[PDB]
Order: structure tokens, then C-alpha cells, then sequence
């Protein structure tokens, strides 16, 4: 049956993508520190298959980790567009989620979701390294639920 | 000094800073308008704006001064004054282990001589004052915005500039670029009135008009 | 406690409920309206009244420093009970 | 304590009468085009206006100009003031010329046909302050009211 | 008006426009521009979608918090349609394929579905219904796509008599499948044209103008019950149009005539594709179909929209089809196409 | 007092010159660096098996906000609005009115969790321990709207997490 | 908790719930206050 | 009191010379801007915008204020020439996404309370 075959191929490509998330080496402010602590030995994001790569062309996920300013907004959008697809965005911390504690500033974008689509929101100021990892594992479970090929088969 | 909760007073430093204050006023009477020392011992020289270069050079290079480091250069906006901007230089003397403050004034349309000739630290500090307060510094090697977005209009640190500004940014899909729009807030910043109607500090009570 | 509208929407403890014609109830389609089910007005009423033998009694909410600020309640009126302004416990004088 | 009246029974949308003869909601364009149609057809004495108690000066003059342009002088008020004699020609005829502050300097006050306690509560409170501190003599021609 | 759908604000992102719109087929070329314009002014947009949520992410930044709402629906399931319209004051239908699939054919997407959307929308008390048909829809057209547009347009007009029907010409824009279609013919060497494209006249319309007209049709009381024809300012021969595309892209243009029967067979060959056909037999008919002149119908100028010349927005669409040598060439470099004086 | 980080000169006897030449020619100090990394290869790693193993936290941890009740089940919050005033981020919006029984209670209690800096000033200001930052730190959402908390969500957080919240307040209230 | 059990209150949930984001049980925010301004309702009789 | 330190120009003739000099620099640069940033506008459009920005301040009569506008004008030119600005910053002059706002009384009356 087709519905069986496409279901199993969809699991395969879903498994590969979530099992190999390569965030861009991208970080803006305070929360970049906790993101470093998630790569540090105690949490070791690499053991889940999560590997930072500097190039946007070789990245799957953008972790927006810090305050986004008006001056910085076009640059953030640009490297997002240069990511091949599928690409996911994780908002980390209050500044990136909604402007946080500079929400009423003239120079701050009130949430990165004005500039780019967001998949997961990680609250905190900063979120702990363990909280960010929880948000990563939630992105993986989100990728695990995709039905690209099942939707194609009924299209 | 034996009241556990009260900051002790250092009378010796107050006397020395008072003496050096008169000293600077005697040598540079052409520019010095006021000299004062605070109760926590910080000396201030208030000068005419023409004397920025002569005053800063004397303090850097005089042998009984030697303020070789410019700790900070900033501006204060006081709208109630005709000269609304107060330019403040904070200087450190490593030779004598002293700090001094030199303050002058200007308005929107008056230049202040760039102090890059005395301290090369002032270059970026003046770009910041130009950008956030709109005070022009004459004879700057390169004066341009340093902190605000390219093309940003206004000088955000002026007291009459709104907290959230005038424009906000979003990504518009139609034009496939980040666009600037007039600012609207889903929740307006809530202004709190906090000042107490009862006087707190009698020693600073101003005389009745 | 929790009531429902003729439209089926639950009414919260503040009495809020989108009325019949409001489009804003579209946010609950495919999702759910979160209503806390323990209405504090109902729970504080279940508490028995405390009979005391003095004109004035003090309530701090229980737990000492873990309660509310300590306040004193006058119990001279015999047509009502004294109520804590912080926690809502009720006190009555014992016919002394 | 009357400000809570501003949150009840409020008119918030323009309304016109439908076919059944019931008021129904509509837009500003529609309602003001119906009013302009009738305003343009009529003229002169066929147009009149009555102003209420809580109407400000700007809305009053604006309506006087609009009715004057159809050539109607029938700008009326719900509150009656006798028109015989000088009428409204001289301001002094219909003003409290002494002013509220002058009550404190008067010697004799004659109140004619008025309960100032409930008509002008703070004006009445000014009479009593002068009664108290200046030994004002007050007389009343009217019903006996506390 | 309920107290919640009264306009407030200055027409910005956080304002309230008073519009509550259910947009069907919001995930395609025309839908993203429609949803972008509704979200700009502060509308509540219900976006029912058949596709994977990953394919709707470009819509998320189009509205303030809460304003864009997403629902799952199935074009043959009336209950899914009802859940998505019952709270809306305007329902916009942009559902359509340019090709047929094993599951959904031109009858289903242009007749069965729009009429099921129209029937449910009226039973649910939706005030305004907006239907997108086609300029060249005809019962006697040799494009099964256009014959289905004609049949659905009548069903929609009978199921929702107050429906506003909009008949656009072929729409160009960064995701159009019109000027991108021609610029991608370079991959096959020359450009096969029926009768060398000298017997076909087109009147393409800019996407933003179609979107602006739709937005006004919602906010304009007069638009109700009418049929509109959205067409561009100029009429071009297909040959002159395709020649202009290749000049803007700076590609070598080698047009050669291909008989109708043959170019049909090419269409049949590309249809075997199990994904998105590069071309189909129907696409052959539509491209080589003279865009009708409907003077009795009102147009964009009635809705208040000034049609944008193809010569102001072609570089915008076609600059990505250039090579590095020509990327930086400017809008004035190329010769304007010859326009049929009408 | 001071010391010199790098003000020592090398000896020039024949043996020391030879020793530095053997270091230059045979790469001795580079080999030494390889020994250090080699020793780490045989050390137990510091990684923990998250989510099965968690990081250590203390009772003071500032996590997710919750609204608390008295043991009777009445709400502790009295709508005093000191949490609202102290909040550095203006994340709290409160509205209040008399309840049916006359109690001073909130009709609106919103915390915008994307404004909040998780500073805990609000729990310091509250005079009745009504608002607390709970121990939870694992409440990531897939939408921005899911992080704008109203009073029902916050009361449900307190009901959900009361058991742990009370135990932590018990461990720390003598320091407060 | 097997050695030092938690205190029992009536209102405490008897059934823990994990993160429900992304599901039909998620939390949808909404204003909890009632309407501020009441609107005059025109009479339903035919007047004149 | 009317005696005031000059910024550059001693009178309005010296200041207007700098206005014209700045207009020439902006006029010459527009063709390069449209090319480098790959703008869809025409060189005519860009020059009409530069002209428009220069008419907003045509009523000024203070030499010191004129000098500041010229100083700010030259700062903006450098950001454009050196490509510190981006395409988004250049296109902010054209307000392409802002919808037209009514100017007359009735249209403004129907939408809201703003004067
Ligand atoms: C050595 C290096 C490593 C090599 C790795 C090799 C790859 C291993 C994984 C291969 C799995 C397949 C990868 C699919 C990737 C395609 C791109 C993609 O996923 O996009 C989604 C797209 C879906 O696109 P779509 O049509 O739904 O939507 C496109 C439009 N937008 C963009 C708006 C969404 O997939 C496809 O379009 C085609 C997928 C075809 C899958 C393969 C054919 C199906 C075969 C089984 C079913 C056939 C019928 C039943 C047969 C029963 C009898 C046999
Ligand atoms: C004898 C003559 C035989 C040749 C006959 C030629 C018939 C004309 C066929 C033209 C097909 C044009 C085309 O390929 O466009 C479809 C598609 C466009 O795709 P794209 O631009 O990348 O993005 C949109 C979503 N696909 O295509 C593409 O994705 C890019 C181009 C694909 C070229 C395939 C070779
Ligand atoms: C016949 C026997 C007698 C001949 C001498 C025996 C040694 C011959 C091996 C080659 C020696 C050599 O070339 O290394 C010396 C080289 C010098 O480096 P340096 O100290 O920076 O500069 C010299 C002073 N200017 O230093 C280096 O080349 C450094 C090499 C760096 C990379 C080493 C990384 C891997 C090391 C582990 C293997
Ligand atoms: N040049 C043009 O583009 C012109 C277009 N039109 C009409 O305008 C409307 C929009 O066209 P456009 O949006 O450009 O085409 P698109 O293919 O770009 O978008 C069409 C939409 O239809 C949806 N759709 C198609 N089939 C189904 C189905 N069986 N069930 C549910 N949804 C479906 C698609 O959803 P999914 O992505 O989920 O498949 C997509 O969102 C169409 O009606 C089209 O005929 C008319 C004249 C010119
Ligand atoms: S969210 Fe908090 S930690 Fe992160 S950048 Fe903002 S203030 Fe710093
Ligand atoms: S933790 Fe701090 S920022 Fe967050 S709500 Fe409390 S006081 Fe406000
Ligand atoms: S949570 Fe505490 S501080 Fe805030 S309003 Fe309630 S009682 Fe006052
Ligand atoms: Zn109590």
C-alpha cells in the first residue's frame, strides 16, 4: 500500500533531520552565554547530534539568543534567508521572545517573530542551559510529527 | 564614623580637593566660572565652553595636575536651561591618585571644540554625544552616528524624545525586506506618578520665588 | 463554581464569557478555554466560623510568618461575623 | 460620583430608522447623508434646533452657523430666560455679576425663589462660609427649605 | 456592530480593523499577499490550510499576536468548512490548482469546493463572500481549467447571490508561474510558441493590484453582488511579451513555431510527473488564449486601484533569472515591449 | 604589591642551551600538551543524562510564576498591586474590584512572560506570598501567545505546583 | 517524597499534566475582565 | 544676545553654497546607488526623492540650522556611498508599505479622532 510506504519514508526523513540539527553559530547577547553552557561538558549538546556550524548554508536551526535591535534586524533576516530548507528558528529568552526588558526601547525589535517565523519559544532571562536543551528536544519532537510525504500522497 | 549605618566623612580629602580647586581657578581665571566639592569629596570645575582645550590641556600636562586619563565624557540634558546640554569630562590622575570633573554647557546649534587633541579616548565619546544628544563637536576627525541605526532620525537621549521612539521595524513579505512603520504598542508604557508630596531633604530646599 | 453559557462556553470565576456574537471565541476552536475550577469564593464559604471568647481577635492567616500581616477584628456586632480582610476567615463572639 | 453614568446607556454608533420603524446601526457616511438630504430640502423656519444642558460652546456655535446657512435663526435652549426687555442683549442681565467670590464681601443676601443648596451646591457652601465668618444676613423669598 | 469589531487605532499592526476574514487557499501565490495586507491593518485572519504547518510559516509574521489563526480542513468535509467560517464576516476563496491530481481534478477544485464553501458560508450568516475566478473562463473554452471556472462561477453566483466575483487576467509577481514560467523555458534551448505567439494577446495584471482590489472589495459596500475584471494597463502579443521577459533576464531568445497538435503532445509528456508538472496540456491552452475584453464589467479603477505597468515590476520578478554578468543591470536598460493600442 | 608575569631571562650555559635546542628540535613541550589531552581521554566525563538526569537546583530558584491560595483554598492575592509597581519590566497587569462577598480580589492578573526578566522582585514585594516564581523551568511553547499568562493560567500553575512550591518556601523563608 | 511526603490540600491537582503546548489542550490567552461600556439598546417598538 | 558662535557659515549665502554643493553630490550619487544596491526604482525616481528631501527645508533662514542639515546630509551620503546602509535603509525614504493616509476632513472624520 502507498499509505504504508510513504508513512515509513516520512519517519526516515523525519528521523534524520531531528537527529542531525546544526545550529548556526549565531548569538546576540546574554543568552549566548547560556547557549555556550549547553555546548559545555555538563549538557554536551553534541551528544544529541546538535553541532554548531558557522556557515548559514550548512545550518538547520537559528537560535535567536539575545536582544534584537533595529540596527541588527536586517542582518538577522538576511542570514535566515540564506539558510537552505528545511530551516527552523528557536527564540531564546525574553528579549528574543518579546523584547523583554527593553520592550519599550526605541532601538529594540519587540520579538524576533516580527522578523522571522519562530518554531519554539524558550522563556527565561536567561533560560537555563537545561531549559534551552528542553526547548531543543521539543523542536525535535515537533520535527518528528511532520507529515510531508503523507500530505504529498493525499495531495 | 562609629554610626554603623552612616557613611563616614573624609575631611582630609575634602580639604585637599578644595585647595586644588582654588589652585585651578587662580591659574585659569579666563574660563573658570565655578568650583565646588561635594560632601562625598568630588571636585568639579565649571568652565566657559571656550576653555575646553586650554582647561583640559593644563590638567593633562601641568606637573601638579597630570590628569592623563579621560575616564569618561558624557552629556546631560536639562530642558529648563537655555543651554540645555551639560558636557561632563571625568579625568583620572594616576600620579596623585585623584579624579576631577570638568563641566561645560552648550545648546542645539552651538559647536563644542573637539577634545581629541588632548585625549584620543574622546573620539568615540564625542561620536556618542553627537548621536544621542545632537551636540556638534567642531574639528572631529570623523563625526557620525555610532550607536543608532543607519538613517535613524532624532537624538534619543534628549529628554523630549519619546521612550519608544517614532518608528518600529518589521519584515514585510510583499517587499521582501525589513520595513519601518510608525510605532504602535499593544500595551502602552504605563507612566507611574511616584514623587511624594512631602519634602524629603530640607538641606536642599530651594528659596521661595 | 463553573457555569456554562447557552453557547457552551465556560464562565470563569470573574464572570467572563464571550457573548453569543463575539468573534473572539474563534481562538478556542480546535483548542480549549482554560478555566480554573476551584472558585475561591466557594471554598472560603465552606469554612466553619470560629467561636471566640473575646471582643477582639487577631488573624495572621495561619502559619505565622507564612501568612498575611496580623490584623485585629472587632467582634462587638452580634448581627454579623468578623471577617479577616486578608484571608476571609470568619469569627464570632461567644455570647460573653 | 456621577462619572459611573458615563459607562452606561452610551450612544456609540450612528443610527437610522429601518423599514419596520426601528432604530438600527449604520455608518457615518449613511447617517450624515440622510441628514444632509433633509437639511438641504428644507429652509428658513422649517429648520430648528434645541440645545441641552451639557452642550459646550464649540458645538453650539457650529450648529448656529450650519442652521444660519439655511437661513434659520431658531436656535433654542431647553432652559427659559425671559426675552422681554433687554433680554440677552446685555450680558449683565443674565449673569451672576457679583461673582462667587463676592458673596464673601456682601452684607445682605436676598435669595428669590431658589434652593441654592441643590441647584448650586458650592455656591450655597460659599454663602454659609460668609454666614459663618462675616455674620452675613440671609433672607429667602420662596418655599422654606433647609 | 458588536463592540469588538469596531475599528480602532491608526490602521497599523496593533490596530483593530474590524475585519474578520476566513481565507481559503491562503498558502499559495495570491493567498500570501492577501493575508499580508489583511494583517497589516490589524484584521483577524482565519487561515484554514490543507498542507503541512511547516508550509504556513511565512504567514506567521504577517499579523500581531493572536491575529493569524490556523485551522485544518478538508475540501470535501463540510464540517471543517463550517468551523472555519462561522465566526467570520468575510470569506475569501483562493483555492485552485493549475493541474489535476489523482485525488482532486478541475471539477473538484473550481466547482465542487467553491460551491461547498459558498453554501456553508451563507448558512453560517457570513456577510461578504469573495470568489476568484478567471478573466477567460468560458463554457466553450478548450482549456478544461477555464470551462470549470465558468461552471463554478455560476454555482457561486447562485449559492451566494451577494458574492463578489473577481476575474483577473494572468497575474505576475515573484511567485507567479507566468513570467517565471517563460524565463524557465531557457532550460530547453529555444522557446516553442504556437503560431510564433503572433495570434495571442495577453493583458497581465500585477499581484499587488489584484490584492489591493480584493481588500477594497471587502471594505466597499458597492462591490457586493458585482463581478469585476482585474486586468493590466497594456495589452501585448505573446511574442512581444516573451521577448520582453528574455530581455529583462538577459537570456538568449530563440523562438520557433510549434504546431498546436505537437505542443499538446509535449504537454501530455510533462504530465506524467507525480509531483508538480512543469507544464500540462491545460497550461498550453491558457497561455495561448487571448485575454478577453469585458467592457461591461467594472475593473480596478472602480475599486480605486491604479494598475501597475509590467515595465515597472518585471525586473523585480526576473532579476533572479539573470547570470552574474547581468545581475546589476538596471530597470532602464531593456526596450519596452510593443503594446497593442486598445 | 606587584609581580612580573614575564620578566625572566634564560640561562646561557652549555647544558641549558642544549636543553632548549632539544626542546626546539624534538618538540618536547608540544608532546607535553598531548599528554594533558590524553589524560582527559581517560577521565570520567561530566555529562549528565538529560532528561533522565537533571541539573542541581536550590530552593531559591526563580522559575515559572504561580498564584497561591491559603490552606482554606481562598486566594492569597489581595489586589494590592505592589508586585505591579515593583516589576522592572512592566510585565504585570492587574485590575481589581469588590467580589460578591466584598473581598478585595483581582479580576485581571496578567504576566507577560516575554516581558518578564525572572528577577523575582514581585515575590519579594508581595505581602501575602500570593505571587511566587515556581521551580519549573521546562515550559517552552510553540507560539508566542501561549506565554501571555492570565489569572486562570497562573492559578492553575499554583494548583499544579503547590506541593513543591510550599516545600521550597518552607526551606527559605527564614532567610527572607 | 516516599520518606517526607508533601502536604495535602484539596485544591492541589491529583493528576499531573505534562507540557501541552502544540496540542488541543494548550493554553489560549484571553482577557478575564467583563465589558466596560454598556451600549444603549434602541426601543423595539415602532414609535410615531 | 543675537551674537552666536557660527558652525560653519557666516551668513545665508555661505550656507546656501554648501546646500548646492551637497545637492550636486547627492545628484551624482543616485545612479550608483540604484546600481550597487540593486534597487527597482528608476534613477529619475531617486533624483526626485533627493529633490523632495531638499524642498522640505526650503523655508529655513538660520545659517546655523542650515549648516546642521548639511552636516546631517553629508553623513547620510557617506553611509550610502560606503554601503553602510543596506537596501532596507535606502528604501525607507520611499515609505513603500505605509498605506496612504487621508488628508481631508471627511475621510479623516470617518476613521477616527485624530486632528
Ligand atoms: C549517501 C548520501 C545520503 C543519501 C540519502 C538518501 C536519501 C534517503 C531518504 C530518501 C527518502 C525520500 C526523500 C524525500 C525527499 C523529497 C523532498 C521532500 O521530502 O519534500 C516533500 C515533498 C512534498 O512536496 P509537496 O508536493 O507536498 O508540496 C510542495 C509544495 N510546497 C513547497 C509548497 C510544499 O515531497 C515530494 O514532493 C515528493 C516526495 C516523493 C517521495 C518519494 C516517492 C514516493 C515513494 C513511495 C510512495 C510511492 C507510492 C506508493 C508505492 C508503493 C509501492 C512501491
Ligand atoms: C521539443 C521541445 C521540448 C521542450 C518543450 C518545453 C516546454 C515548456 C516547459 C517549460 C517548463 C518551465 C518550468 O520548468 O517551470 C516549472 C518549474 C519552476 O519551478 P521554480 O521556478 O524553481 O519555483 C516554482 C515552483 N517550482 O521548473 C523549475 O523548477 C526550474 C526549471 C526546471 C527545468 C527542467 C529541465
Ligand atoms: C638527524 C637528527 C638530528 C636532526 C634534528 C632532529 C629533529 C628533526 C625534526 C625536525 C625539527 C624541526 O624542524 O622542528 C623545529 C621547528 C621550529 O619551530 P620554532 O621553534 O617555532 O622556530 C625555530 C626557531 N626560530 O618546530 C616545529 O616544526 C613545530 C612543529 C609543530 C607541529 C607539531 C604538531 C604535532 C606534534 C606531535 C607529532
Ligand atoms: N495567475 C494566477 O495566479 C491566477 C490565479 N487565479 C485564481 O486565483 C486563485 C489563487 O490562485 P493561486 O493561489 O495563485 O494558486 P496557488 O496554487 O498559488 O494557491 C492555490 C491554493 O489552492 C489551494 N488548494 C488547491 N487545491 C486544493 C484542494 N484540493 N483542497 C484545498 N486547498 C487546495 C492550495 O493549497 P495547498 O498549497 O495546500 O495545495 C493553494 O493554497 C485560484 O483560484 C486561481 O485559479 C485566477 C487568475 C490568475
Ligand atoms: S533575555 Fe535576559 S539574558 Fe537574554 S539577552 Fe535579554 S536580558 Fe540578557
Ligand atoms: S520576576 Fe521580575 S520581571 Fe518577572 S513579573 Fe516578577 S517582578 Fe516582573
Ligand atoms: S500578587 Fe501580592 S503583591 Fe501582587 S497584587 Fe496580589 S497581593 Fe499584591
Ligand atoms: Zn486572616
Amino acid at each position: 500500500r502507498g499509505e504504508y510506504v510513504v508513512a515509513k519514508l516520512d519517519d526516515l526523513i523525519n528521523w534524520a533531520r531531528r537527529s542531525s540539527l546544526w545550529p548556526m553559530t549565531f548569538g546576540l547577547a546574554c543568552c549566548a552565554v547560556e547557549m555556550m553552557h549547553m555546548a559545555a561538558p555538563r549538557y554536551d549538546m553534541d551528544r544529541f547530534g546538535v553541532v554548531f556550524r558557522a556557515s548559514p548554508r550548512q545550518s538547520d536551526v537559528m537560535i535567536v539568543a539575545g536582544t534584537l535591535t533595529n540596527k541588527m534586524a536586517p542582518a538577522l533576516r538576511k542570514v535566515y534567508d540564506q539558510m537552505p530548507e528545511p530551516r527552523y528558528v528557536v527564540s531564546m529568552g525574553s528579549c528574543a521572545n518579546g523584547g523583554g526588558y527593553y520592550h519599550y526601547s526605541y532601538s529594540v525589535v519587540r520579538g524576533c517573530d516580527r522578523i522571522v517565523p519562530v518554531d519554539i519559544y524558550v522563556p527565561g532571562c536567561p533560560p537555563t542551559a537545561e531549559a534551552l536543551l528542553y526547548g531543543i528536544l521539543q523542536l525535535q519532537k515537533k520535527i518528528k510529527r511532520e507529515k510531508r510525504l503523507r500530505i504529498w500522497y493525499r495531495r | 564614623d562609629t554610626r554603623p549605618t552612616v557613611r563616614p566623612r573624609n575631611d582630609v580629602a575634602h580639604k585637599q580637593l578644595s585647595a586644588f580647586g582654588e589652585y585651578v581657578a587662580e591659574i585659569l581665571p579666563k574660563y573658570v566660572q565655578q568650583v565646588q566639592v561635594s560632601c562625598f569629596n568630588e571636585l568639579e570645575i565649571c568652565i566657559h565652553p571656550d576653555g575646553v582645550i586650554p582647561v583640559l590641556t593644563f590638567l593633562r600636562d601641568h606637573s601638579n595636575a597630570q590628569f592623563k586619563s579621560l575616564a569618561d565624557l558624557t552629556a546631560v540634558d536639562i530642558p529648563t536651561r537655555q543651554n540645555r546640554f551639560e558636557i561632563v569630562y571625568n579625568l583620572l590622575s594616576l600620579r596623585f591618585n585623584s579624579r576631577i570633573r570638568v563641566k561645560t554647557y552648550t545648546d542645539e546649534l552651538t559647536p563644542i571644540e573637539s577634545s581629541v587633541p588632548v585625549y584620543k579616548a574622546a573620539n568615540w565619546y564625542e561620536r556618542e554625544i553627537w548621536d544621542m544628544f545632537g551636540v556638534f563637536f567642531a574639528n572631529h576627525p570623523d563625526l557620525r552616528r555610532i550607536l543608532t541605526d543607519y538613517g535613524f532620525e532624532g537624538h534619543p537621549f534628549r529628554k523630549d524624545f519619546p521612550l519608544s521612539g517614532y518608528v518600529e521595524l518589521r519584515y514585510d513579505d510583499e517587499v521582501k525586506r525589513v520595513v519601518a512603520e510608525p510605532v504602535e504598542l499593544a500595551q502602552e508604557f504605563r507612566k507611574f506618578d511616584l514623587n511624594s508630596p512631602w519634602e524629603a531633604f530640607p538641606a536642599y530646599r530651594q528659596p521661595p520665588e | 463554581g463553573v457555569r456554562t453559557s447557552p453557547t457552551g462556553e465556560k464562565v470563569t470565576h470573574t464572570g467572563q464569557v464571550y457573548d453569543d456574537g463575539d468573534y473572539r471565541k474563534v481562538r478556542f476552536v480546535g483548542r480549549q478555554k482554560e478555566v480554573n475550577e476551584n472558585f475561591a469564593i466557594d471554598l472560603i464559604a465552606e469554612q466553619p466560623v470560629s467561636q471566640v471568647g473575646s471582643r477582639v481577635i487577631s488573624c495572621d492567616g495561619g502559619g505565622g510568618a507564612l501568612g498575611h500581616p496580623r490584623v485585629y477584628i472587632n467582634l462587638d456586632k452580634e448581627t454579623k461575623t468578623g471577617t479577616c480582610g486578608y484571608c476571609g476567615l470568619q469569627f464570632r463572639q461567644q455570647h460573653h | 460620583f456621577a462619572y459611573d453614568g458615563l459607562k452606561r446607556q452610551r450612544l456609540t454608533e450612528p443610527m437610522v430608522r429601518n423599514e419596520k420603524g426601528l432604530l438600527t446601526h449604520t455608518t457615518w457616511e449613511d447617517a450624515l447623508s440622510r441628514v444632509a438630504g433633509m437639511l438641504q430640502s428644507f429652509q428658513g423656519n422649517d429648520v430648528a434646533a434645541i440645545a441641552g444642558g451639557l452642550v459646550d460652546a464649540e458645538a453650539l456655535i457650529a450648529l448656529k452657523d450650519l442652521l444660519n446657512r439655511v437661513d434659520s435663526d431658531t436656535l433654542c435652549t431647553e432652559e427659559v430666560f425671559p426675552t422681554a426687555g433687554a433680554g440677552t442683549d446685555l450680558r449683565s442681565n443674565y449673569l451672576l455679576n457679583t461673582t462667587i467670590a463676592g458673596v464673601e464681601e456682601a452684607d445682605v443676601v436676598l435669595l428669590v425663589g431658589t434652593n441654592p443648596r441643590f441647584e448650586a451646591p458650592l455656591f450655597n457652601a460659599r454663602i454659609r462660609k460668609s454666614w459663618l465668618h462675616n455674620d452675613l444676613k440671609v433672607a429667602l423669598i420662596g418655599s422654606p427649605v433647609d | 456592530l458588536h463592540h469588538a469589531v469596531i475599528p480602532h487605532g491608526k490602521g497599523g499592526r496593533s490596530s483593530v480593523s474590524g475585519i474578520v476574514a476566513t481565507v481559503f487557499g491562503a498558502t499559495g501565490f495570491l493567498g500570501r499577499y492577501v493575508v499580508n495586507h489583511l494583517g497589516r491593518m490589524g484584521s483577524q485572519v482565519i487561515v484554514p490550510h490543507r498542507c503541512e504547518p511547516y508550509d504556513t510559516m511565512h504567514l506567521r509574521p504577517m499579523g500581531d499576536l493572536g491575529q493569524i489563526i490556523f485551522m485544518d480542513w478538508n475540501g470535501r468535509d463540510k464540517d471543517s468548512i463550517r468551523r472555519a467560517v462561522e465566526h467570520s464576516s468575510v470569506v475569501i476563496n483562493l483555492v485552485g490548482r493549475e493541474w489535476e491530481t489523482q485525488n482532486f481534478d478541475f471539477e473538484d477544485v473550481f466547482v465542487k469546493i467553491p460551491q461547498a464553501i459558498a453554501q456553508v458560508s451563507k448558512e453560517a450568516g457570513v456577510e461578504k463572500f469573495i470568489h476568484i475566478s478567471h478573466l477567460n473562463a468560458d463554457i466553450k473554452s478548450s482549456s478544461k481549467y477555464l470551462r470549470s471556472k465558468a461552471v463554478g462561477e455560476k454555482e457561486v453566483r447562485e449559492t451566494f447571490p451577494e458574492a463578489t466575483i473577481i476575474k483577473p487576467a494572468e497575474i505576475f509577481g515573484r511567485e507567479d508561474r507566468f513570467l517565471n514560467y517563460f524565463a524557465n523555458i531557457r532550460w530547453f534551448g529555444g522557446v516553442p510558441l504556437i503560431s510564433l505567439g503572433k495570434k495571442t494577446v495577453k493583458q497581465p495584471v500585477y499581484i499587488v493590484d489584484v490584492t489591493k482590489g480584493i481588500i477594497n472589495a471587502i471594505k466597499d459596500p458597492d462591490a457586493r453582488g458585482k463581478t469585476f475584471a482585474f486586468v493590466g494597463p497594456s495589452r501585448y502579443l505573446l511574442f512581444d511579451l516573451v521577448q520582453y521577459v528574455f530581455a529583462v533576464a538577459h537570456r538568449p531568445f530563440l523562438p520557433y513555431p510549434l504546431p498546436h497538435f505537437a505542443y499538446r503532445w509535449i504537454g501530455r509528456l510533462f504530465e506524467i510527473s507525480p509531483f508538480e508538472p512543469w507544464t500540462t496540456r491545460d497550461k498550453v491552452e491558457r497561455i495561448h488564449t487571448t485575454d478577453k475584453i469585458l467592457p461591461h464589467l467594472p475593473g480596478l479603477e472602480d475599486l480605486g486601484v491604479e494598475a501597475t505597468p509590467l515595465e515597472l515590476k518585471a525586473i523585480e520578478v526576473l532579476r533572479r533569472h539573470r547570470t552574474y554578468r547581468w545581475l546589476s543591470s538596471e530597470i532602464e536598460d531593456v526596450q519596452p515591449a510593443k503594446t497593442i493600442p486598445t | 604589591t606587584y609581580k612580573y608575569v614575564n620578566l625572566r631571562e634564560p640561562s646561557m650555559d652549555m647544558k641549558s642551551v642544549t636543553d632548549r635546542a632539544a626542546q626546539t628540535l624534538l618538540w618536547t613541550e608540544l608532546i607535553r600538551g598531548l599528554g594533558m589531552t590524553l589524560s582527559y581521554l581517560f577521565r570520567e566525563p561530566a555529562t549528565i543524562n538529560y532528561p533522565f538526569e537533571k541539573g542541581p537546583l536550590s530552593p531559591r530558584f526563580r522559575g515559572e510564576h504561580a498564584l497561591r491560595r491559603y490552606p482554606s483554598g481562598e486566594e492569597r492575592c489581595i489586589a494590592c498591586k505592589l508586585c505591579e509597581a515593583v516589576c522592572p519590566a512592566q510585565a504585570i497587569t492587574i485590575e481589581a474590584e469588590p467580589r460578591a462577598d466584598g473581598s478585595r480580589r483581582t479580576t485581571r492578573y496578567d504576566i507577560d512572560m516575554t516581558k518578564c526578566i525572572y528577577c523575582g522582585f514581585c515575590q519579594e514585594a508581595c505581602p501575602v506570598d500570593a505571587i511566587v516564581e515556581g521551580p519549573n523551568f521546562e515550559f517552552s511553547t510553540e507560539t508566542h501567545e501561549e506565554l501571555l499568562y492570565n489569572k486562570e493560567k497562573l492559578l492553575n500553575n499554583g494548583d499544579k505546583w503547590e506541593a513543591e512550591i510550599a516545600a521550597n518556601i518552607q526551606a527559605d523563608y527564614l532567610y527572607r | 517524597p516516599t520518606v517526607k511526603p508533601p502536604t495535602a490540600r484539596k485544591f492541589i491537582w491529583t493528576n499531573h499534566k505534562f507540557n501541552l503546548s502544540g496540542t488541543p489542550q494548550q493554553y489560549v490567552p484571553y482577557s478575564t475582565t467583563r465589558k466596560k461600556i454598556q451600549e444603549w439598546v434602541p426601543p423595539s417598538t415602532p414609535y410615531k | 544676545s543675537t551674537s552666536v558662535k557660527p558652525i560653519f557659515s557666516r551668513d545665508m549665502n555661505e550656507a546656501k553654497r554648501r546646500v548646492r554643493e551637497l545637492y550636486r553630490a547627492w545628484y551624482r550619487e543616485v545612479p550608483n546607488t540604484v546600481h550597487l544596491f540593486q534597487l527597482d526604482i528608476s534613477v529619475k525616481q531617486g533624483r526626485d526623492k533627493v529633490r523632495e528631501m531638499f524642498k522640505k527645508n526650503a523655508h529655513i533662514t538660520d545659517p546655523r540650522v542650515v549648516d546642521l542639515l548639511v552636516i546631517k546630509g553629508k553623513m547620510e551620503l557617506e553611509e550610502t556611498i560606503k554601503v553602510w546602509k543596506q537596501r532596507t535603509h535606502v528604501m525607507r525614504f520611499f515609505h513603500e508599505t505605509e498605506a496612504p493616509r487621508p488628508k481631508d476632513f471627511l475621510s479623516k472624520f470617518y476613521v477616527g479622532h485624530d486632528p
